[PDB]
């Protein structure tokens, strides 16, 4: 329960954010550590950035927007995480076993969701329980938790949950389903209405300590200081751009 | 989307203490609070208080005298505790985590994650299963091509009684009346089925009833009256 | 306290109508109300905080406005699912208050109910009471009278109705009144007759019943 583990000096506060909360379940090479759990098991991205990079596309691709926003449901087929316009499935609880390093979500600012039972207690068992699971279900904050969540799977996959994203209309098949800010494409498709995830425009992902393990190609790319707001409260946070 | 769980014991007997747990998902956030809400039977939602990111809280003056709210954010649980209980505290307990912010001046709230509910009965009766008396079809209960008929479920507490027909397979036609509290204490549930006149000779019309706060099943044969 | 009070208590509307209920403060709450959607047997839903913001994914039917003392939920076209029972509720006050509610029934054509009349079981009987159902089945408006007469003598207090929630499908209530009458007294009278007046009724029905049939 409890490690009261005797006295430590200095001028203190609470209790904050623990590590043993992270699902370690990847067979690569399980590992001979953690960041070896990480690397040299999973993460096996060399240089195929260009290629993997090109099939994403620019908004102005995209067919333009009429009328009214709704939402969409289906998902189906867009399976490239790293580009923008990945529209994602809404978050569900998935089992700690299919999760290997923390999970991220974005409250356009980043928080990690930790392991837990299925009756949100957490759970320091390093995701190595079975009943363990990560209860990532979201909704669009001013009222909900966070637009999305990114995180690695068991075999070293990205793989991302957010929204659900905007069906903000169009012209013909080659049309986009926004889940980020795109007031070029539909003037009120911002992000505070169809963001999904950390991309907080077609060209900016929320800087995060994985953004470099979950979104690797944005190595190279800039980071900027930027404010926002979401429904009132000020979200300043760092953004990797191009 | 987020759903919350609620747990506890639901039936009291007057000046118990009802103590109801809730596992709102997710740790406290700043800005974070939450909130029980209780709709006594026939009347509207009510406010009973809230607690948030702070720790502080606001309780309705009635039930300030006898209520406490905490979250034990050790287990990302909720707690309602009711104590000196009375039977008019008997109501469903729904458990709401929302978001108050405040953009200088002025501020919003409300609520986006909610419980289940939990009926909670206090009544100093005891858990009785219930008498399941046939409702006959006849001749004054028959006019038409559509015949009616049913069963009466009566003197049971507490409140979740369900009835269906054939065993499941009677769909159309039924209607489960809301139970009454009778000047006893138990209930008085009534649930009628209309069939086509033609068929009250041939066809078989059981109801089933189930009582499971004591475990108690029945299954009535009901058939035609002369 | 702020009160809130909240009109209509109840309404009746048609798919594709405009609606609005509204909600008044006792003093200015400024915008700190929020609306909530409640169908029996489910939890409540919120549509609108602030007043006037819609909750991610609630329908663009659904605007909410006003501020200070005077606020609107508004919906656009009625929608099936729409139909509910919606309460406001302020969060600038220490206690806070809800309105009353406001439930939103589906109006249809009017239904004369089917009056049965259901005696006593001889089940019942020897456990020494005796129970007469009288049952109104699929009527609409839900307003409705039943009355009991025991060789005319008009009852009262030993009489206790319950009434449907309006079908979700047909939209007609339905309701049953229960008589309960100990063994002794059930065996003193001959007729026992269940008067319905009903909007749909030109002139009021009786189903009744001698004790011997
Ligand atoms: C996060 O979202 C997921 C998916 O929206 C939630 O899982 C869902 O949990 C509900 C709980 O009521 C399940 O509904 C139940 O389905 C069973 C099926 O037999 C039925 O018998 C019950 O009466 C009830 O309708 C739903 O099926 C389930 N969906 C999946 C895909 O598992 C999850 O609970 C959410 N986590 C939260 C909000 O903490
Ligand atoms: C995270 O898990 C590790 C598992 O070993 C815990 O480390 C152990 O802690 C207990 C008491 O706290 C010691 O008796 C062991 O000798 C520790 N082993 C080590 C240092 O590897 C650690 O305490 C856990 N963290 C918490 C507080 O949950
Ligand atoms: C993994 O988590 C589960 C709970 O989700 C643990 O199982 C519980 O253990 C306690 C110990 O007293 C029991 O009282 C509960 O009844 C158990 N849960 C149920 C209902 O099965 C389990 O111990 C954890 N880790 C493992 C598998 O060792
Ligand atoms: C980790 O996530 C990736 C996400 O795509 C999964 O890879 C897919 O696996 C399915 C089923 O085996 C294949 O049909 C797809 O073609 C795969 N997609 C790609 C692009 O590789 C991977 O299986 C996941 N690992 C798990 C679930 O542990
Ligand atoms: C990040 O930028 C660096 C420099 O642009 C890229 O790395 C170099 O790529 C060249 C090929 O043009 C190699 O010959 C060098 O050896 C690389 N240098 C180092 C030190 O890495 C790198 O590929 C970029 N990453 C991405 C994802 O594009």
């Amino acid at each position: 329960s409890s490690g009261a583990s005797q006295r430590v000096q200095l001028i203190n506060t609470n209790g904050s954010w623990h590590i043993n909360r992270t699902a370690l379940n990847c067979n690569d090479s399980l590992h001979t550590g953690f960041l070896a759990a990480l690397f040299y098991t999973h993460k096996f991205n060399a240089s195929g950035c260009p290629e993997r990079m090109a099939h994403c596309r620019p908004i102005d691709e995209f067919a333009q927007g009429w009328g009214p926003i709704t939402y969409a449901e289906g998902h189906g087929s867009d399976q490239r995480p790293y580009c923008w316009h990945y529209a994602p499935r809404q978050c569900g609880t998935i089992p700690a076993s299919q999760v290997c390093g923390p999970v991220y979500c974005f409250t356009p600012s980043p928080v990690v969701v930790g392991t837990t039972d299925r009756f949100g207690a957490p759970t320091y068992t390093w995701g190595e329980n079975e009943t363990d699971v990560l209860i990532l279900n979201n909704t669009r904050p001013p009222q909900g938790n966070w637009f999305g969540c990114t995180w690695m799977n068991s075999t070293g996959f990205t793989k991302t949950c957010g929204g659900p994203p905007c069906n903000i209309g169009g012209v013909g098949n080659n049309t986009l389903t926004c889940p980020t800010d795109c007031f070029r494409k539909h003037p009120e498709a911002t992000y505070t209405k169809c963001g999904s995830g950390p991309w907080l425009t077609p060209r900016c992902l929320v800087d995060y300590p994985y953004r470099l393990w979950h979104y690797p190609c944005t190595v190279n790319f800039t980071i900027f200081k930027v404010r926002m707001y979401v429904g009132g409260v000020e979200h300043r946070l760092n953004a990797a751009c191009n | 989307q987020v759903q919350l769980n609620q747990w506890g014991a639901g039936l009291l007997k007057p000046s118990e203490t009802l103590s109801l747990t809730c596992a709102v998902y997710g740790d406290a956030f700043s800005g974070n609070y939450w909130s029980w809400i209780r709709q006594p039977p026939g009347k509207g939602l009510q406010w009973i208080g809230e607690i948030n990111h702070s720790g502080n809280t606001n309780y309705d003056p009635s039930l300030e005298s006898r209520v406490s709210i905490s979250l034990d954010t050790s287990k990302n649980q909720l707690s309602l505790k009711l104590n000196s209980v009375t039977a008019a505290d008997t109501a469903l307990y729904y458990c709401a985590r929302g978001q108050r912010n405040c953009s200088g001046g002025n501020c919003y709230s409300g609520l986006w994650a909610w419980g289940q509910g939990t009926l909670v009965t206090v009544s100093s009766a005891s858990t009785k299963g219930p008498s399941v008396f046939p409702l006959a079809p006849s001749s004054k209960s028959t006019s038409g091509g559509t015949a009616a008929l049913g069963c009466l479920v009566k003197d049971y507490f507490p409140e979740p009684v369900t009835v269906s027909w054939n065993s499941g397979a009677l769909t159309s036609g039924v209607h489960t009346f809301p139970a009454v509290l009778q000047s006893s204490g138990l209930y008085s549930l009534s649930s009628v089925v209309t069939v086509p006149s033609s068929s009250l000779g041939t066809q078989t019309y059981i109801c089933n009833v189930n009582h499971k706060p004591s475990n108690t099943k029945v299954d009535k044969r009901v058939e035609p009256k002369s | 306290a702020i009160h809130m009070t909240q009109s209509p208590f109840s309404l009746s509307a048609s798919v594709g109508d405009r609606v609005t209920i509204t909600c008044r403060a006792s003093q200015g709450i400024r915008n700190d109300l929020a609306w909530y959607q409640h169908k029996p047997g489910t939890a409540p839903k919120v549509l609108i905080y602030a007043a006037s913001s819609l909750q991610d994914g609630v329908s663009s039917r659904f605007s909410g406005s006003g501020s200070g003392t005077l606020f609107t939920l508004t919906i656009s076209s009625l929608q099936p699912e729409d139909f509910a029972t919606y309460y406001c509720l302020q969060g600038y006050n220490y206690p806070r208050t809800f309105g009353q509610g406001t439930k939103v029934e589906m109006k249809r054509t009017v239904a004369a109910p089917s009056v049965f009349i259901f005696p006593p079981s001889d089940e019942q009987l020897k456990s020494g009471t005796a129970s007469v159902v009288c049952l109104l089945n699929n009527f609409y408006p839900r307003e409705a009278k039943v009355q009991w007469k025991v060789d005319n003598a008009l009852q009262s207090g030993n009489s206790q109705e319950s009434v449907t929630e309006q079908d979700s499908k047909d939209s007609t209530y339905s309701l049953s009144s229960t008589l309960t009458l100990s063994k002794a007294d059930y065996e003193k009278h001959k007729v026992y007759a269940c008067e319905v007046t009903h909007q749909g009724l030109s002139s009021p029905v009786t189903k009744s019943f001698n004790r011997g049939e």
